[PDB]
């Protein structure tokens, strides 16, 4: 029987650790495979790490040009949380270079985009066996959110998007019965990009707190429920979370506009934001020009008071150490039996190629962290990793 | 028609999409009689600019993005600028973290400048 | 600027059997970020260019399902499978790797 | 419960990506079998790939001579779709260097022939026993359908032969219950060669496409139903779909004649072809002489009216990618709740020394494609392993 979310969101007061694969480490002698983006998803018997492999291992030869992140190759598979993404304990998913998965109480469904750059289409997956296809309709690239979708009522939704990277492109917003498509309704948002979404329910509304990849510093949100009617703007805090940003005090904030900066306009990292009544756990990369570290900051007031009062702050990663895209999801009460869902996020860190230029390959790793109402404190859970590796000598 | 060392300068247009639709990057490119082509530069919607190096001295390049129009500039012309030039646009990013590249997959007819008393 | 040369500068051909060229250039094409860029362009008689093929193997959208293409490092291949009397014109390359783009010398095609 | 069949095959616009072993790039470091020939076959709860594994592993000194096709070390063994063939999620199913299995609804079958080539034997496996033993009748090589079996109302059926290869033979049709035969009838067809058929069910007939090794360019078609009354015939369309042909617009084509050609009449490849009305969704490779990319041609009115009219085609793998045999199979009621079966095939790309001289071994990789009402673009989903292995220097 189809699993409800018409629930609120838990108030949390620090993340404590969950889960860590130790994939680049244990991966120098085990089997184990090159992966760009991970994600989680939580089904009522079991947490399940998704990923992207690139149909390769690593030490292998196969992992050459691994910095290539669209290719015939790739493929979604899933690993129970925790495990490494060996290659006999994951099952096969989807055909994907860009995809998203979730549980909607019977069967997971998994949405895998694949074909060529100018042509590429969506494949539904729900319980291992196609059901539907989505076309792309700009005709260039079509993407996914790179993290679970949201199902409530026993629908699930999700955002993609086509169009350009570096200026305005067309997003929807996607619902899908046992399957097969039901509704599809266009975000009209001529001031923004919306492209890489972190999406959770909460009381019956979807909220999305997205990727700003054209003249942005600050997150856009959209927030969305049953029939598909919705509200856009930006995420109102007074401190800016994308990786390219000016400092604290050198911001200022909007609530319905893109606030773009010197240098920060035509880039970004996916990144999270749990509200909490009208305060926001935002996470965000140490560094403001480069990923690496990780902070969760809670600002008050910052859903909707362009407020920069930050009454906590954790961290996760110190900044020496390189980091990557982050998302979240929410673990649901037929696990925890609580009347209201437990929101956890996850924290890739990529190594190779695009920091570490002598490596041939490039593989991240995922940490995974679940809010706890008392107080927790921080430490520097890095990937620990000893490159160059074997096969780069 | 062009007389040596004048400022020759172009007008291209847009239609059916407009500029600043699409992000496309405006390319000019060149063909002189008989030989191969030439690349001139790139101009952004928003502006920013790549040149050939050779040409780097003579050049300046601009839109105007109210009048869907994108215009050549090249001073001090030489006999041997004498060419066809074509105007394109040209689909790419290298930013992101989902490149993309649709190599100058429209062109306009060409122009043929002489540049001769 | 990346020297490109090109091998036949006329090729002889005829209808309904294949026909190939192929390009080289003085470094390889393979971009920091994974991609290979390359390109062919095809000029007819009393024309602007055309595209077809706009990475080192995809084709374009409208070009006809006869042409193929392959290679990686720095030799690249234009595949004809068969050829037919539209095909007639100027072959160039290019590559987009660095920041002043450079075409082929233009390989003829004349039928025979 | 046992499996119903008896209902119609699906009407199918185009044919989407399903999954894709990528065996041999990850065989180069993985614990990968070697393998000539995979296959398909889907129970009520999960598709499984089956295969017919060489006894050794890639890039290992066993591999040294699989070329040789037939051999005591052969055993067909079961992977979940998708999943490499890896020696540590194999499940053994069947001692046998040639094999059909199906899922009746109650247990799966499978049937492994071995024995010497003079003197061959067939073994009926039924959920995990030997239920059953059919032996040679010509005493050359007997054979089976190396795809799946057909079942129906708990029978199951499937087509062997014995006798020579590129003259006439013996072929015969079988009908089991819970494992042991209970009937078996002879193809009287004095002018062609039935030896490897794709069968699916249709409407409580049995359909199936076969490989004409002897004077014939095209297809044969097979059709029987529950008490072994049969037709036989060739697939009428005018467009040729053996490797060894001639070009589309030399062929004249023909519903009850082996059509043959100038260096065309002893040899051939494994295909397919779903009956839609009267048109034909027929799979061939690209090239006309060799094992060499692969098309789908819908052909109207094809399956009865030599006809030419392609009204739509696809490409899976580009003319310069090898490919291989390829086979039909359906996706059940109980899994899709559609009133109607989904078409799916399965395509094989084959690498190694019959066409790369320089590798010592000899194995092949799967990609699964099933058929969706939309419209879906086609692209190049090759095998992408960058030969030659450490084995081979
Ligand atoms: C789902 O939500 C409805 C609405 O409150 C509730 O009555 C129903 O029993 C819930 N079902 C489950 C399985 O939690
Ligand atoms: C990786 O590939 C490049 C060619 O693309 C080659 O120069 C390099 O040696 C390769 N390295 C390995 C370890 O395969
Ligand atoms: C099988 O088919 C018969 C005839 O249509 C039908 O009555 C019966 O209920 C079916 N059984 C199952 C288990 O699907
Ligand atoms: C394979 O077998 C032949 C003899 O049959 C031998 O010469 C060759 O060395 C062997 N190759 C390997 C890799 O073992
Ligand atoms: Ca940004
Ligand atoms: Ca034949």
């Amino acid at each position: 029987e189809f699993l409800n979310n018409t629930e609120p969101l838990c108030n949390v007061s620090g993340f404590a650790i969950v889960s860590k694969d130790n994939g680049i480490r244990i991966g120098s002698r085990g089997h184990v495979f090159v992966i760009r983006e991970p994600f989680v998803a939580c089904g009522p018997t079991e947490c399940r790490t998704f990923f992207l492999t690139q149909g390769a291992l690593l030490n292998d030869k196969h992992s050459n040009n691994t910095v290539k992140d669209r290719s015939p190759y790739r493929a979604l598979m899933s690993v129970p949380l925790g495990s490494s993404p060996n290659a006999y304990q994951a099952k096969f998913e989807s055909v994907a270079w860009s995809a998203t998965a979730c549980h909607d109480g019977k069967k997971w469904l998994a949405v895998g985009i694949s074909g060529a750059d100018d042509d590429a289409y969506a494949v539904i997956h729900y319980g291992g066996m196609p059901t539907d296809v989505v076309r792309s309709w700009r005709k260039q690239i079509l993407r996914t959110q790179e993290s679970s979708c949201v199902c409530m009522n026993g629908n699930c939704y999700w955002v993609m998007t086509d169009g350009p990277a570096n200026s305005q492109a067309s997003y929807k917003i996607f619902k899908s019965h046992e399957g097969m498509v039901t509704n599809e309704r266009e975000v009209s948002f001529q001031g923004g990009h919306i492209e890489e979404c972190s999406c959770y329910p909460n009381l019956g509304k979807v909220e999305c707190v997205c990727r700003d990849n054209w003249n942005g510093m600050n997150r856009p949100i959209l927030i969305f429920d049953e029939d598909l009617d919705y509200e856009v703007g930006y995420l109102c805090a007074g401190i800016p979370t994308d990786t390219p940003r000016v400092q604290d005090s050198s911001f200022t904030g909007s609530c319905t506009n893109a606030v773009g900066g010197s240098g920060t306009n035509n880039y970004g990292v996916k990144g999270f934001g749990f509200r909490q009544g009208n305060s926001v756990w935002a996470g965000r990369t140490v560094s403001i020009s480069s990923r690496s570290g990780f902070e969760i900051l809670l600002i008050e007031d910052g859903w909707i008071r362009t407020s920069k009062t930050i009454v906590k702050k954790v961290e996760v990663l110190n900044n020496k150490n390189w980091s990557g895209y982050s998302g979240a999801f929410t673990i649901p009460i037929t696990m925890t039996s609580k009347q209201c869902l437990v929101p956890c996020f996850w924290l890739e860190m990529i190594r190779g190629k695009p920091e570490e230029r002598t490596s041939i390959w490039t593989s991240s790793s995922s940490t995974v962290f679940c809010g706890v109402s008392s107080e927790v404190p921080g430490w520097s859970w890095d990937d620990g990793a000893i490159l160059p590796f074997d096969i780069d000598k | 028609l062009v007389k040596p060392s004048e400022t020759l300068s172009l007008t291209c247009s847009v239609s059916g999409e407009s500029i600043s639709s699409g992000g496309y990057y405006w390319t000019w490119i060149r063909q002189h009689p008989g030989k191969g082509l030439e690349w001139i530069g790139n101009i952004f919607d928003t502006g920013s600019t790549h040149y050939s190096p050779s040409l780097k001295t003579r050049l300046t390049i601009s839109i105007d993005t109210s009048k869907n129009q994108f215009y050549l500039r090249l001073n001090s012309a030489t006999a041997a600028d004498t060419a066809v030039y074509y105007c394109a646009r040209v689909g790419y990013s290298l930013e992101t973290d989902r490149p993309y590249y649709f190599g100058l997959d429209v062109w306009g007819q060409g122009t043929t400048v002489t540049v001769s008393s | 600027d990346i020297v490109m040369t090109q091998s036949p500068l006329s090729l002889p051909v005829t209808p309904g059997e294949p026909a190939s060229i192929s390009c080289r250039s003085s470094q390889s094409l393979l971009h920091s970020n994974g991609y290979t860029y390359l390109d062919w362009y095809l000029q007819k008689p009393g024309q602007s260019p055309q595209l077809l093929i706009y990475l080192a193997s995809n084709r374009a959208s409208g070009v006809p399902d006869r042409f193929s293409g392959s290679g990686s490092g720095t030799y690249f291949t234009l595949k004809i499978s068969r050829v037919e009397a539209e095909d007639v014109g100027v072959y160039y390359c290019m590559q987009a790797v660095q920041t002043p783009w450079t075409f082929g010398q233009g390989t003829k095609v004349e039928i025979k």
